[PDB]
C-alpha cells in the first residue's frame, strides 16, 4: 500500500483505470538498512527496473544518490547531491571514491553545524547536463528525539527519461516503516539519456570534539535508517478521487482475493464465484518480430509509370518480398483521391498481408468517385467492379501535364456497352460489337450495333469533372500463408520460458514462448487448437515453430464471503486432483469438482449457502 | 474553392432521431474523408467520428455517419438525444493540401413570464469630481431574455452615449441586463430628471432619478 | 499519454506580430511522424484552419491566410510556435494547437484554447464609482446596490463583494464595448432595505493586466 | 479467315519500308490487329497493335519514336511503316489478329497469323553474278561416276535458283545454301553425280535465272584436258 | 523480355515431355494467363493453348497445359516426327505495358545411323586465275552437321583467313551436305606447293592433298 504514484498526467475523476506500469509490489520483502552510533552501511544496489527509496529522517542525514554503470570514470554517470547551500545535479564521468561521504563539523565554542568536507568524486572530464537550484539555508542540527520526517522517492529509467516522484509525510514511529496510503506526484523530468545498472547511497558524516582520532576513525554516525525496494512491472487498479489525488490502490497479482477486485474493477467484492486466472505472472518484457527482408518495395514504378494502362485493359502488378513503407503514400498532397475502407491508416505499418496487388489506369473525375465498393455506372458496373469486402483501397491524383495533349488524346478507351454485370476483380477485353435489337450483328457496324469501346476526349480545356485522373488501386489479401510483405517495424530478440508479450507478424498477445516438436506444412503459418486460440508461431526470422503457452491455464474459483464481512478466502482449483497453485496453505480438501484449499471440511450436513459444485457447499461459521 | 455547407440551427426533442448534413460545393464528398467534431461551449473540440463511419473509442454508439456521393453531402445521424449532446458540430475535410471545416451545427436539446425588476442609479459624487458622469440602469430577474431599454432626458429620447449589455441567464433561470448612459457633468444637471424605461413583453417598467 | 499546452500573450495590438507557442508534454515532436496544425475559432463562429507543419520543414497554409503565417518547430525545446503578421480586429479568435495523427485524418488531441483579443488604445486601469441606493432604487421590501467599473482595457476584471462573503443576489454583468472602444461593466447585489444604514457594503475590483486593485465602499445617497 | 502479306523486300541501312497485311476471304471487323517480329535465331517480339474500328495504334515501350503503324477500315488493310532501318532489324514480320476474352487473367492471344514478310538490309548494291565452270580431274575419277557442277560468284540476293539442263535433270541434283562473308557477299555451290560414259557424248550446261537483275546467262562446262 | 525458358529440350516418341516457362511477378505472378504458340521450321506460328485450359479448333488433344504460381507448364503426350517445332509462351506484362514473348524452347527428336564423313577437294580451274581472285572450295557430303571442322593448311602454316562454316541442307535421302569457300589471290596461289582441306568428325580425320602444278 506504498509507492503508488500517478502513471499519467491525464486528469481522472470518479473513474477507475487499469494501468500496466512499474509499481511497488504489495507487502514486498524490502531490504532494511540501519545506521545507529550506539553501522555506516552504504552498499551498491543494482538498478534492474527501479529503486524505491523509503527513508525516515530526524536530523537531515540522507543527502542524495549516485547513478551510473561502472562508477569509475569510464561510462556516463549522474550526480544528485544536496549540500547545505544548493542542489547539484550533474551528468559527468566522475571518478568515485570507494566510500563517498559528506562531512559536517561541530564546534564546542559555539553551537553551530557547518559542512566542511566534500568527498564524493575525484574529478570530472566531460559534462553534458548540469542543474543548479536556488540557494537555501539548511539546519543540519541533530535531534535527541524520535524520527519525525519520512521521505519516499521513486526512480524510473524509461527511454532515457528520469522521472522522480516524492512526497513528505510527518510520522512518529520509532523503527518500523509506517503503514497507511500515500500519493506521490512528479516534480521534474530529467532527460539524462544514460544507462544505469547500479546505485549507491550517500549519507552524512558528523564530527565534533567527542570523536577523537584521525579522519578515518574520529567520526560518528547519526541515527537514521532507510529502505530500498524494487519496482516490478505489475498491473494495478488506482482510485482517483474528485480532488485528483489517489487515495487507495488495488494489486492484481498479490493474492487471489486481490485479483478478484482487479477483475470486478471495484474495491468491494460480494459473495459468489469469480474466475480471475490461474497462477499468473505479470509480463516484464515486450518483443516484436518481423521478417528481415531489407529491400524496398517497387511502389515508385506503379505511381511514376511512363504510360498508364487503359480502363478496360488495366495493368496488374504483384508486390512482395519487401517491406511496405506507406508513409510516402498517405503523407503526400499530390494524391487528389486517397479514401480507404478497412485499411486503417497509421496502422498499415503494423499489420501484415499475403500480397499486394496494384492496378493502374486513367479515368475522369466524374468516374473516379465511382470506385467505391458499392456503386453503379459506366465504370463501376462495366469496366472495373470492386467487391463489397474489398481489402485495400484506391489512390488517385490529377494528370493534365501527362496523358493530355492538344488536338485530343484518344489513346485511352473504356467499355460502354455490356450484356451482363462485371464480376468483382475481373478484367474483360472483348472487342465484339454489342447488339441491342434482334437483328444479327455478325461483325457489322450498322444500326443497333455499336462498338463497346468508346474513345476518351482528354482536352486540356475541359472542366474539372472531365479532367483525366491517374488512378492506382492497392489491393491487399489475407490468406493462410506466410506473410512476404509487411510493415517497416523493427524486430527485437527472442526469449523463451517467460511470460512475455509478443507481436508476431501483426498478431499481438500475451503468453509463454516454448520449444515445440510439431512439424508444420510449408504454406501454413499459424496453428489453432480446438478452442480456436493461437498456439504456434512460425517466426520467419528463425523459421522455427515455437509453442505458445498461456500464462494462466488452469481454472480457479475464489470463494469470497464478502469484503466487509470477512477477509479470509478459499481458492478452488477445478483441474487439480489433490503443485501449480498460488499457495499450498493448509486444510486441503479434494472434491469431485476439484481441489479446495483454505476451507475447513466438516462431516456434518447443513444448508447450502455458497455452492461449490457436485453437491459441495461452504459457509462461514465459528 | 472547396467548402462545406452545414445547417446553422437544427433542433429536435430528446430521445428521437435527427440527421445533420454536410454538403460540398465543388469537390466531391467521396474524394476525401469527413471528420465530425463535437465542441461544447468553453471547451476544446473532440473527435466524435473519423473515417466517415468509424466511431473512436469513448463516443456512444448513437454517433453514426454516412456518406452520399450522388448529392455531394455527408450525413450525421444521432439517435436518442440526451442532455449533454447540446454542442457545436463541425464536419472536416482535406480538399487538396488545405483542411476545410464546416459551417457549424447547433444540435439543440429542446411558459411563465418573469417580472423585470429594474433599478436605476445616478452618477456618484466621486465620478463628478473626476469630470465624468454615467447613469447605470439595471435589469434583472426577467424571462424571456429579450428586453429593450430607452433612456429619457427632461422630454427627449436619449441615444448618444448609451451602452447596454445583452441579457445573460441568471442562477435562478431568469435573465439580467444593464444599460449605461454616459454623460458630462453639465448634461446631468442641465435637465431636471433622467429616467430609464425597460420594455418587456409589451409592459414597461420605468425608474427615474434627479440631481439631489 | 500526451498533452498540448499553449502560451504567449492574450493580447496583440493592430498591425503587429503575433507570437503563440504550443508546448507538447509527455511526447516527442520529431518521433512518430505526427503532423502539427494550428486551428482558430472566433467566438460564435466556426472553426478556421490556419496551417499545418511536420517535424521537418514542410509547411502548408490556408489560401486566405497565405503570406501571413510563419510557423517553426524547435525540436530542442520540444515546442512549435506560429507567427502572424498584420493582425487586424477580425483576427479575434480562440487559437488551438492540435496534433494530427494522419495527414488527412482526425485532429486526435486538442489543446486548451487561448483567448486572443485584438484591440487598439492601450492597457489602462479602471475607474470605480459607487451606486448609491435611495428610495427610487428600491421596489418593495428589498433594495439594490452595485459598483460601476468604467473605462478599462483589457478584459477581464473580477469584482467581489465583502471579500467574497456576499454571493447571494450578486450579478456581475458581461462587459460591453464603449463608444471610445473601452470595456465597461458593473456588479450588483440585492439586499433587504432594513440593512441599508447599518450594514457596510464594499466592492473589490481587480484588474490583473494593469495591476490595479480598488476597494470602494457603497453608501446610501446623501442629498446636497 | 486468311491473312495475306506482301512478298520479300530488300532495303538500305537507314531507309524506310512499307508493307501491308491484306485480308482474304473475309474482314477482321471489330478484331484488334497486332504485329509480331522474329529475328533469325531469336524469339518473338511484340511491337504494336491496332483496333481498326477506332483507328488507334498502341506501340511497345522498346521502341516508339521510329515506327508508325496505321490501318484502313474501309479497305480492311493494315499498313506497317518503319524508319531508320538498321542491320539488326533484319527479321520477318507477321500481322497478328488479337482474340480477347473475359477472365481473371485476360491476356491477349493471337489466333490467326500472316504468312510473313522478309525485310532485309544490304549496304552493297545489286551487281552482276559470275559463273565459272568446274570439272573433275583424272585422280578424282576413280570409279564409274564423276562429280561436276557450276559455281556462282558475287550474286545477290539469296533466292536465285539453279536449274540443270532447264529442268531436264532431277536425279542426283543438290542445292547448297550460301554463307555470310566479311564483305557481305553470297556464294553458293552445286554438284551432281554422273556416269563417266556420258562425258564424251552429251554435254552439261547450267541455267541461272536472276529475276531482280534481269539477266540469264548460259555457260558450257567441259572436262579438263590436262588431267 | 524476361520470360526465360530452357534453350533446348529432348524427348522420345513414347515419353511425356514437360516444358516450363517462368517469368516474374509483373507478368506471370500477377495472375495473367499464358498463351502457347507452336512455330514449325518454315511455318508461321499458330495458337496452341489459350486460357491455360482451352484448346482451339484443329489442334490435337495430346497438347495439355497448366499454370500455377509464377510458372507455366506444358504437357505433350505423343511426340511424332512433325513435333519438331519452337514453342513460345506469351502473356501480358504490366511493366512493359504490352505483350511479352518467351525465349523459345528447341525440341528435336531425331536419330539416324551416322557414318564416316566423305570429303572432296576441287582445285580452281584455269579461267578463275584471270579474275584476280582464288576460290578454294572444299565439298563435304555424307556427313553430319553436329561435328563440322574446316581447317586449312598449306603444309607449312595453318590458314586463319577466309575460313568459314556453312550450315548444311537436308538432301532427299535423309542426309546433310555443305561446302566451304576460301578466299585467296592468284599471286600467292602458285607460290605455295599445295593446299589441303581437313575435316574432323567424332575423332575421324581424312586428309587429301591436290597438286596445282
Ligand atoms: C514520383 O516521382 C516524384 C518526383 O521525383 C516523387 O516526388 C514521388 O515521390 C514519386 N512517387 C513515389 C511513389 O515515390
Amino acid at each position: 500500500t506504498r509507492g503508488v504514484y500517478y502513471p499519467d498526467k491525464v486528469f481522472r475523476s470518479s473513474v477507475l483505470h487499469s494501468t500496466q506500469d512499474l509499481f511497488l509490489p504489495f507487502f514486498s520483502n524490502v531490504t532494511w538498512f540501519h545506521a545507529i552510533h550506539v553501522r555506516f552501511d552504504n552498499p551498491v544496489l543494482p538498478f534492474n527496473d527501479g529503486v524505491y527509496f523509503a527513508s525516515t529522517e530526524k536530523s537531515n542525514i540522507i543527502r542524495g544518490w549516485i547513478f551510473g554503470t561502472t562508477l569509475d570514470s569510464k561510462t556516463q554517470s549522474l550526480l544528485i547531491v544536496n549540500n547545505a547551500t544548493n542542489v547539484v545535479i550533474k551528468v559527468c564521468e566522475f571518478q568515485f571514491c570507494n566510500d563517498p561521504f559528506l562531512g559536517v563539523y561541530y564546534h564546542k565554542n559555539n553551537k553551530s553545524w557547518m559542512e566542511s568536507e566534500f568527498r564524493v568524486y575525484s574529478s570530472a572530464n566531460n559534462c553534458t547536463f548540469e542543474y543548479v537550484s536556488q540557494p537555501f539555508l539548511m539546519d543540519l542540527e541533530g535531534k535527541q528525539g524520535n524520527f519525525k520526517n519520512l521521505r519516499e522517492f521513486v526512480f524510473k529509467n524509461i527511454d532515457g527519461y528520469f522521472k522522480i516522484y516524492s512526497k513528505h509525510t510527518p510520522i512518529n514511529l520509532v523503527r518500523d516503516l509506517p503503514q497507511g496510503f500515500s500519493a506521490l506526484e512528479p516534480l521534474v523530468d530529467l532527460p539524462i539519456g544514460i544507462n544505469i545498472t547500479r546505485f549507491q547511497t550517500l549519507l552524512a558524516l558528523h564530527r565534533s570534539y567527542l570523536t577523537p582520532g584521525d579522519s578515518s576513525s574520529g567520526w560518528t554516525a547519526g541515527a537514521a535508517a532507510y529502505y530500498v525496494g524494487y519496482l516490478q512491472p505489475r498491473t494495478f487498479l488506482l482510485k482517483y478521487n474528485e480532488n485528483g489525488t489517489i487515495t487507495d490502490a488495488v494489486d492484481c497479482a498479490l493474492d487471489p482475493l486481490s485479483e478478484t477486485k482487479c477483475t470486478l474493477k471495484s474495491f468491494t467484492v460480494e459473495k459468489g464465484i469469480y474466475q480471475t486466472s490461474n497462477f499468473r505472472v505479470q509480463p516484464t518484457e515486450s518483443i516484436v518480430r518481423f521478417p528481415n527482408i531489407t529491400n524496398l518495395c517497387p511502389f515508385g514504378e506503379v505511381f511514376n509509370a511512363t504510360r498508364f494502362a487503359s480502363v478496360y485493359a488495366w495493368n496488374r502488378k504483384r508486390i512482395s518480398n519487401c517491406v511496405a513503407d506507406y508513409s510516402v503514400l498517405y503523407n503526400s498532397a499530390s494524391f487528389s483521391t486517397f479514401k480507404c475502407y478497412g485499411v486503417s491508416p497509421t496502422k498499415l505499418n503494423d499489420l501484415c498481408f499475403t500480397n499486394v496487388y496494384a492496378d493502374s489506369f486513367v479515368i475522369r473525375g466524374d468516374e473516379v468517385r465511382q470506385i467505391a465498393p458499392g456503386q453503379t455506372g459506366k465504370i463501376a458496373d462495366y469496366n472495373y467492379k470492386l467487391p463489397d469486402d474489398f481489402t485495400g483501397c484506391v489512390i488517385a491524383w490529377n494528370s493534365n501535364n501527362l496523358d493530355s495533349k492538344v488536338g485530343g488524346n484518344y489513346n485511352y478507351l473504356y467499355r460502354l456497352f455490356r450484356k451482363s454485370n462485371l464480376k468483382p476483380f475481373e478484367r474483360d477485353i472483348s472487342t465484339e460489337i454489342y447488339q441491342a435489337g434482334s437483328t444479327p450483328c455478325n461483325g457489322v457496324e450498322g444500326f443497333n450495333c455499336y462498338f463497346p469501346l468508346q474513345s476518351y476526349g482528354f482536352q486540356p480545356t475541359n472542366g474539372v469533372g472531365y479532367q483525366p485522373y491517374r488512378v492506382v488501386v492497392l489491393s491487399f489479401e489475407l490468406l493462410h500463408a506466410p506473410a512476404t510483405v509487411c510493415g517497416p517495424k523493427k524486430s527485437t530478440n527472442l526469449v523463451k520460458n517467460k511470460c512475455v508479450n509478443f507481436n508476431f507478424n501483426g498478431l499481438t498477445g500475451t503468453g509463454v514462448l516454448t520449444e515445440s516438436n510439431k512439424k508444420f506444412l510449408p504454406f501454413q503459418q499459424f496453428g489453432r487448437d480446438i478452442a480456436d486460440t493461437t498456439d504456434a508461431v512460425r517466426d520467419p526470422q528463425t523459421l522455427e515453430i515455437l509453442d505458445i503457452t498461456p500464462c494462466s491455464f488452469g481454472g480457479v474459483s475464489v470463494i469470497t464471503p464478502g469484503t466487509n464481512t470477512s477477509n479470509q478466502v478459499a481458492v478452488l482449483y477445478q483441474d487439480v486432483n489433490c503443485w501449480r497453485v498460488y499457495s499450498t496453505g493448509s486444510n486441503v480438501f479434494q472434491t469431485r469438482a476439484g481441489c479446495l484449499i483454505g476451507a475447513e471440511h466438516v462431516n456434518n450436513s447443513y444448508e447450502c449457502d455458497i455452492p461449490i459444485g457436485a453437491g459441495i457447499c461452504a459457509s462461514y461459521q465459528t | 474553392n472547396f467548402m462545406l455547407t452545414q445547417p446553422h440551427s437544427v433542433s429536435e426533442s430528446p430521445g428521437k432521431t435527427v440527421t445533420i448534413s454536410c454538403t460540398g460545393s465543388s469537390g466531391s464528398i467521396a474524394s476525401n474523408y469527413v471528420q465530425w467534431y463535437q465542441q461544447r461551449p468553453g471547451s476544446a473540440p473532440t473527435t466524435v467520428i473519423y473515417e466517415d463511419n468509424q466511431r473512436p473509442s469513448g463516443v456512444p454508439d448513437r454517433f453514426s455517419g454516412s456518406i452520399d456521393s450522388s448529392s455531394n453531402s455527408a450525413s450525421l445521424t444521432i439517435s436518442g438525444l440526451k442532455t449533454e449532446d447540446e454542442a457545436d458540430y463541425y464536419c472536416q475535410s482535406y480538399d487538396s493540401s488545405n483542411v476545410v471545416f464546416g459551417g457549424g451545427t447547433k444540435l439543440t436539446v429542446l411558459q411563465p413570464k418573469a417580472a423585470p425588476s429594474v433599478t436605476l442609479f445616478p452618477p456618484s459624487s466621486e465620478e463628478l469630481q473626476a469630470n465624468k458622469a454615467t447613469l447605470v440602469c439595471l435589469i434583472s430577474d426577467f424571462y424571456p431574455g429579450a428586453v429593450t431599454v430607452a433612456w429619457k432626458a427632461d422630454s427627449s429620447p436619449v441615444k448618444a452615449g448609451v451602452e447596454t449589455t445583452t441579457p445573460s441567464k441568471q442562477s435562478n433561470n431568469k435573465y439580467a441586463a444593464s444599460s449605461y448612459l454616459s454623460l458630462t457633468p453639465e448634461q446631468w444637471k442641465s435637465h431636471r430628471s433622467y429616467s430609464c424605461q425597460v420594455t418587456h413583453e409589451g409592459s414597461t417598467v420605468e425608474k427615474t432619478v434627479a440631481p439631489t | 499519454q500526451v498533452q498540448l499546452q499553449e502560451s504567449g500573450p492574450g493580447l496583440v495590438k493592430p498591425s503587429e506580430t503575433l507570437s503563440l507557442t504550443c508546448t507538447v508534454s509527455g511526447g516527442s515532436v520529431s518521433s512518430g511522424g505526427y503532423f502539427w496544425s494550428w486551428i482558430r475559432q472566433p467566438p460564435g463562429k466556426g472553426l478556421e484552419w490556419i496551417g499545418c507543419i511536420y517535424y521537418s520543414g514542410s509547411t502548408n497554409y490556408n489560401p486566405s491566410l497565405k503570406s501571413r503565417v510563419t510557423i517553426s518547430v524547435d525540436t530542442s525545446k520540444d515546442q512549435f510556435s506560429l507567427k502572424l503578421s498584420s493582425v487586424t480586429a477580425a483576427d479575434t479568435a480562440v487559437y488551438y494547437c492540435a496534433r494530427q495523427l494522419w495527414l488527412r485524418g482526425r485532429f486526435d488531441y486538442w489543446g486548451q484554447g487561448t483567448l486572443v483579443t485584438v484591440s487598439s488604445a492601450s492597457t489602462k486601469g479602471p475607474s470605480v464609482f459607487p451606486l448609491a441606493p435611495s428610495s427610487k432604487s428600491t421596489s418593495g421590501g428589498t433594495a439594490a446596490l452595485g459598483c460601476l467599473v468604467k473605462d478599462y482595457f483589457p478584459e477581464p476584471v473580477t469584482v467581489s463583494w465583502n471579500s467574497g462573503a456576499l454571493t447571494s443576489g450578486v450579478h456581475t454583468f458581461p462587459a460591453v464595448l464603449q463608444s471610445s472602444g473601452l470595456y465597461s461593466l458593473s456588479s450588483v447585489v440585492t439586499v433587504p432595505s432594513s440593512s441599508l444604514g447599518t450594514q457596510t457594503y464594499i466592492c473589490n475590483v481587480n484588474h490583473k493586466p494593469s495591476n490595479t486593485k480598488v476597494d470602494k465602499k457603497v453608501e446610501p445617497k446623501s442629498c446636497d
